[PDB]
């Protein structure tokens, strides 16, 4: 990494205080970063890395959440959470999974996804005419994007395109023991073999992988987890 | 509250000199009896990394080589720990130096791998076989050139270790050294012998998996 | 970029201040004016840098691939382009998509881009054909021998040639003094630093921005433009 948390770092937690600097500096940075990676699922290990290193509201929203028969509540929500974000705090908006409502689609039988992506076509107005004086950091992540649509990644929305495939052996070294560190552990329990073969296999949000091994190890039964257990939620997940 | 079911384990992991001398001196029985786990008192003894206890153990006569339901042999705990003494008293003991675990793993391994010179020419000095592989096809050089550690694989090469092991996808220890961006272990390797020709199932040569101008200097270094 | 803006002030801005040059001098309309050359910069932030100078809108025709799997099947659709750029009279038309060095194969490369040419065609056939309102124009932009073949399609009538300049010095003083209008010296950062694009300065502001913004600096020095320097000289 080290662009990755720098990038980030800068273009979003830096620029997230005294709103002035905004046009102190003269072009704002740009807030659309977007994350790939599809082994795992991901987008979860730096949401919760923000959410513990910034203090500041967190309101997230799954891709989802306005995909109904009506076609209100959408600039009502983004809205109040932009007024709220431009008066209180500037909260980061996690978007996830925006291929459910980035769907080609012609024919009009199916005319609620070609209206909510009317209404996503409205809010893209909406934050054409947010790039001066305005608080807003919306992070847009997905797992694939070959599907999604040229007027998203048109630049001057998202100008930043993150690529993880796999961390780094020292990157898989951290991820392993932030979570090992609270977790009960042993002389078995080494990061070695976990080091050399998932870095071979391809494989996204080791966190949640170690999470699964916490649901094969809330049996009780063994009080400290093991290889087999990593093993197995190798093999299985 | 207790770590483990048997009272010796806790004993042994939590160091009870006279408390274990006095349940072991008032029971024989209790040196050699498996938990859950599958391991005894001298798998917790040298976990904790005592050496008056493992001494006890080692001198009524423990079996060394009792493995637990994976084939974790004690010598994988006191090289994979991080324990000199306790190396030297399973080694003093007639330990398997070659032993097998679940994935055939070898004491050198782990030892290695932790960047532990001492344990590394005390178990070589045994007997131990540099060129034992274990079930993915990897050797102590893919761990310890995937680490950093430099003088762990130079004095593996004063043993006359090979350095050309395929991996089970097919990578040497020299594709695992440059993918890191390791240019000491890339110069030391290639300076020493190491064969970039040897590819793995991927197709991919050591100059292209390095970036930066690296495959520049190891072809130099082949070269020349 | 000093030959594109003082040769395309006469070629776009004539019908926007001073239409009167038309009968006093009697000059036809320019069309288009192609720019061939090394797509670094000047293709798109020039369009939109004079293009918002002259406060007009800006249509894309998106003549590349995905527009006949995303938008139903795909159709010609240039007379419809046609009316929006009658509503919108001042509307620039520029190829951003297709501009690639891809285009050479000349078998079914000729072919993919000569549906362009042939859309370029129809719009020079009806603007040509035809002048109802005045700022409709359509710029080119190829790489390849297609470059010759817009020369091929051109018959000397009804065209523009501007070669890319390099970033010469004028090129790029009256660059940065354009592009320094919307928002320190200037000058001397402006003589010091030669390069391949025309941007390149602009670039320089953007990798001198982390270091204004890091040192908490309340104005730009040359140190941070020298070091920007060196960011760019290591990333390009």
């Amino acid at each position: 990494m080290d662009i990755q948390k720098q990038e980030v770092r800068e273009a979003v937690e830096l620029p997230l205080t005294h709103f002035e600097l905004y046009k102190q500096i003269g072009i704002d940075p740009p807030r659309g970063v977007l994350m790939y990676g599809p082994p795992g699922c991901g987008k979860t290990m730096l949401a919760k890395a923000v959410a513990h290193h910034t203090t500041a509201a967190f309101i997230r929203v799954v891709g989802s959440e306005f995909v109904q028969k009506y076609l209100g509540e959408g600039p009502r929500m983004v809205r109040d959470v932009f007024r709220l974000a431009k008066e209180n705090a500037p909260a980061i908006i996690f978007i996830d999974e925006i291929d459910a409502i980035a769907t080609k689609r012609f024919d009009a039988q199916t005319g609620a996804d070609r209206e909510v992506q009317r209404i996503l076509l409205e809010l893209l107005n909406q934050m054409d005419g947010f790039d001066q004086n305005v608080n807003v950091k919306v992070i847009m992540a997905t797992n694939r994007a070959d599907t999604l649509d040229p007027a998203l990644l048109r630049p001057g929305r998202l100008d930043r395109k993150i690529e993880f495939p796999l961390p780094d052996r020292r990157q898989k070294r951290l991820i392993f023991s932030t979570i090992t560190s609270k977790m009960n552990l042993s002389e078995e329990v080494d990061l070695e073999d976990y080091v050399a073969r998932p870095d071979k296999i391809s494989g996204a949000d080791i966190n949640s992988i170690c999470q699964e091994s916490g649901m094969l190890a809330v049996r009780e039964n063994r009080y400290i987890v093991l290889a087999k257990d990593f093993e197995k939620a190798y093999k299985t997940v | 509250g207790c770590v483990s079911n048997l009272m010796v384990c806790n004993l042994a992991y939590s160091g009870k000199l006279e408390e274990l001398k006095e349940s072991i001196l008032a029971d024989k029985s209790l040196a050699t009896r498996t938990d859950q786990d599958s391991r005894t008192a001298l798998h917790w003894a040298c976990s904790a990394g005592h050496t008056e206890i493992v001494e006890f153990l080692l001198q009524l006569g423990v079996p060394v080589n009792d493995k637990d339901d994976a084939g974790w042999s004690p010598l994988h705990i006191a090289a994979s720990a991080g324990r000199d003494e306790i190396v030297k008293a399973l080694l003093g003991k007639g330990a398997q130096v070659n032993a097998v675990n679940q994935n055939g793993c070898t004491p050198l391994h782990y030892a290695a791998s932790k960047n532990r010179h001492e344990i590394a020419v005390m178990l070589l000095e045994g007997g131990a076989n540099p060129d034992a592989k274990d079930h993915y096809e990897a050797t102590a050089m893919h761990r310890a050139a995937a680490k950093g550690n430099l003088k762990m694989i130079h004095i593996l090469l004063y043993y006359k270790a090979s350095t050309n092991i395929q991996d089970t996808e097919g990578n040497t220890p020299l594709h695992l050294a440059c993918d890191e961006e390791r240019v000491e272990e890339a110069k030391l390797l290639v300076s020493q012998g190491a064969s970039i020709y040897i590819e793995n199932k991927e197709e991919k040569t050591p100059l292209q998996v390095a970036k930066g101008g690296l495959g520049l200097i190891l072809k130099r270094m082949v070269e020349g | 970029l000093d030959k594109q803006i003082k040769e395309i002030k006469e070629v776009i801005e004539l019908p926007v201040k001073h239409p009167e040059l038309f009968e006093a001098l009697g000059i036809a309309q320019p069309k288009g004016v192609l720019l061939y050359g090394p797509p670094g910069t000047g293709k798109t932030l020039l369009a939109r840098a004079v293009a918002h100078h002259t406060d007009c809108t800006f249509i894309r025709v998106s003549g590349s691939e995905l527009v006949q799997k995303f938008i139903g099947e795909g159709a010609r659709m240039v007379r419809e382009l046609f009316v929006m750029a009658r509503e919108h009279a001042p509307s620039i038309i520029f190829m951003d998509e297709i501009d690639s060095i891809g285009s050479s194969r000349l078998e079914g490369g000729s072919g993919g881009d000569s549906e362009v040419q042939r859309t370029m065609l129809e719009l020079l056939n009806q603007l040509d054909g035809f002048e109802a309102t005045k700022n409709i124009k359509v710029i080119m932009a190829t790489n390849r021998i297609d470059i010759l073949d817009s020369a091929l399609l051109r018959p000397g009538r009804i065209d523009r040639k501007i070669e890319f300049p390099p970033p010469n010095e004028e090129a790029r003083l009256d660059i940065l003094k354009i592009h320094s209008r919307k928002m320190i010296n200037l000058r001397k950062i402006a003589e010091l630093m030669p390069g391949a694009s025309g941007a390149e300065v602009k670039g320089v502001c953007t990798e001198a921005g982390m270091y204004a913004l890091r040192e908490r600096r309340v104005h730009v020095t040359q140190e941070d433009f020298e070091m920007a320097v060196a960011k760019v000289m290591q990333k390009d």
